RNA sequence: AAUUAGCAGAAG
RNA sequence: CUGCUUCUGCUAU
RNA sequence: AGUAGUAACAAGA
């Protein structure tokens, strides 16, 4: 048994992966409905950080 | 008064498995839905705002007449009379660990019922059902 | 700046709707040390999710 | 007695809050009229896509005729009600 | 809410979400936005301190 | 279809029939006999309760037209449809509750206070005495009803009400719209079985979809690429 | 055998 | 200038 | 001075 856990879990994820993932899961779908689920990634991959 | 009316037993020292099961936390009478029992209770007190009649209405018309008639000249602000509805309807099943005795009447004195590893015989009071039985 | 240092091997590009200098680490290369590494690979993520 | 209120006064230093506490009091003199009007607001979220000046002037036109027929209010009272609503 | 209705987005008074995300994705199309800014009145006074 | 809507009823009954189209999660340019059949259905529902009010006694007297509004306080009817779903069911409530009378399971389109009754008006192409008597099915006994048609026809329920100068007035406004939709030949637009099976509509502008392009991962040109090596390939191994 | 929000605490 | 999610608890300000 | 701790307070968000 493996006690663990995973460093820079926010810092290494990407949004590329999970618009793939959206594009994956909801692969039945109806379109209109595969857009609206393909967009938050979308948004998160051009994300821009206020510095403070 | 169920407190008040129950007679307790002996504490026995010795260990206890706990298995963990979704319960009712608190004794009943009418254990309804919630979204019905909130029809039910807009039924009740707000009667003009009420939407569109369904099957709610028809199987509890004894319950909304008489509560109607119970709370029929109170000056008390309706969201309070809302809750004590909804208090007195509405089910709360939660994920306790119960060790032989999971009636809602032995689940709200859970704390005092037994531990890990001592028990405590409880005879509560009011009345139960035979299907507990 | 250590979002980006895991990334920096990837494709580099600017953006044409804002002006952003954007990274790209996905589809990228593999890694070669026990580093912190963002380059995921497409297809295995797509055969993780067939499994 | 035990079960009273503490306003968190929220006041920054050097910070006059006249207007910002005068568009929050208008929204809550909106919503309290509204919740006076229809009294399910706090139990139940109401649904509705039109205007709130409509539905709560359809609500009291309703309210005051009900209350008209029923002899709750003097056809003085219930002339005076539609003549209001009638410049609304 | 109150800012798209002065760029004609009136989707929010639909009632539902997806034509509230339908103005926010139209709102990404529109030449110049509009909408309530708070901005301040910086008043000096007298006091009594080391400035 | 549509300028004869929007030049021949009024701007009122425009607007409440467009309402109560979209209340039902449609649109009017898919379906404009709908918006024309609603739009006479409120304007019967209005014309029924044209000018008639009681006195201080609580008896129908139909005034006159162009007088003063303040010796007219109680109207007849109430209108019930025409006004949005939550309105009209607090309405529906409100009277029936007020006047110890059951709620019917459906929205009534008026109510007779001098009757107490819960009216339904219907307004069909042909035979009256079927949509009758299929109108008689799921509401029973609840409601009165009162039924028209554009073939000088009528079907009403136990309690007759209306008089024969407005039944007059109604089915001759149903025959002067008859005479203008197959003048303009707009019958046959009204008859015709226009079906469409509708869904949600959610279009990407045309700066989301550029944002979606450049936010593809690498070997990848745009979106519509990517979304088909995702549908199409076999990633095995 | 089955059964509408606001705030706080913990974990991630 | 005190984010997101899950669970539990209290209340209906 | 000091509390503290990767940056602030030690009066004017
Ligand atoms: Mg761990
Ligand atoms: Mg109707």
């Amino acid at each position: 048994t493996v006690t663990g856990d995973n460093t820079k879990w926010n810092e290494c994820l990407n949004p590329r992966i999970f618009l793939a993932m959206t594009e994956r899961i909801t692969r039945d779908s109806p379109i209109w409905f595969r857009d609206f689920c393909s967009i938050a990634p979308v948004l998160f991959s051009n994300k821009i950080a206020r510095l403070g | 008064m169920r407190l008040d009316n129950a007679t307790w037993g002996r504490i026995t020292f010795g260990p206890v498995e706990r298995v963990r099961k979704r319960v009712l936390l608190n004794p009943l009478t009418k254990e309804m839905p919630p979204d019905e029992a909130s029809n039910v209770i807009m039924e009740i007190l707000f009667p003009k705002e009420a939407g569109i009649p369904r099957e709610s209405t028809w199987i509890h018309r004894e319950l909304i007449k008489e509560k109607r008639e119970k709370l029929k000249g109170t000056m008390i602000t309706p969201i309070v009379l809302a809750y004590m509805l909804e208090r007195e309807l509405v089910a709360r099943r939660r994920f306790l660990p119960v060790a032989g005795a999971t009636s809602a009447e032995f689940i709200e004195m859970l704390h005092c019922l037994q531990g890990e590893n001592w028990r405590q015989i409880y005879h509560p009071g009011g009345n139960k059902l035979t299907e507990s039985r | 700046i250590r979002t980006h240092e895991y990334s920096n091997k990837g494709k580099q590009y600017i953006s044409d709707v804002t002006g952003c200098t954007m990274v790209d680490p996905t589809n990228g290369p593999l890694p070669e040390d026990n580093e912190p590494s963002a380059y995921a690979q497409l297809d295995c993520v797509l055969e993780a999710l067939d499994r | 007695t035990h079960s009273w209120r503490t306003k968190r006064n929220r006041s920054i230093l050097n910070t006059d809050q006249r207007n910002m506490i005068l568009e929050e009091q208008c929204y809550a003199k909106c919503c309290n009229l509204f919740e006076a009007c229809f009294n399910s607001a706090s139990y139940r979220k109401p649904v509705g896509q039109h205007s709130m000046l409509e539905a709560m002037a359809h609500r009291l036109r309703m309210d005051a005729r009900l209350d008209y027929e029923s002899g709750r209010m003097s056809k003085d009272d219930f002339e005076k009600a539609m003549a209001h609503l009638g410049e609304i | 809410i109150t800012s798209f209705r002065l760029n004609d987005l009136n989707g929010a008074d639909k009632g539902g979400l997806i034509p509230f995300c339908q103005d926010i994705i139209d709102s990404l199309d529109r030449p110049e936005m509009t909408f309530f800014s708070v901005k301040n009145i910086k008043k000096k006074l007298p006091a009594k301190n080391r400035k | 279809m549509d300028t004869f809507i929007t030049r021949n009823f009024q701007t009122t009954i425009i607007q409440k029939a467009k309402n109560t189209m979209a209340e039902f999660s449609e649109d009017p340019e898919l379906q404009p006999a709908m918006l024309f059949n609603i739009c006479v259905h409120l304007e019967v529902c209005y014309v029924i309760s044209d000018m008639n009010f009681l006195d201080e006694e609580g008896k129908a007297y139909t005034a006159l037209e162009g007088q003063g509004k303040e010796q007219n306080l109680r109207p007849q009817y109430e209108v019930i449809e025409g006004m949005p779903r939550t309105i009209a069911w607090m309405v529906q409530r409100s009277l029936a509750q007020e006047h110890g009378i059951e709620t019917p399971k459906y929205l009534a389109d008026l109510f007779d206070y001098k009757t107490k009754r819960f009216i339904e008006v219907g307004i069909t192409k042909g035979l009256a005495d079927d949509y009758f008597w299929k109108k008689k099915e799921k509401l029973g006994n609840s409601m009165e009803l009162m039924i028209f048609s554009y073939n000088q026809d009528y079907s009403l329920s136990n309690e007759s009400s209306l008089d024969e100068e407005g039944k007059g007035r109604v089915l001759s406004r149903l025959t002067e719209l008859q005479a203008e939709l197959s003048l303009k030949n707009l019958w046959q637009v009204l008859i015709g079985e226009e079906d469409v099976e509708k869904g949600i509509d959610f279009k990407l502008g045309q700066t989301i979809s550029r944002l979606r392009d450049i936010s593809v991962p690498a070997g990848f040109s745009n979106f519509e690429g990517m979304r088909s090596y995702i549908d199409n390939i076999d990633p095995k191994g």
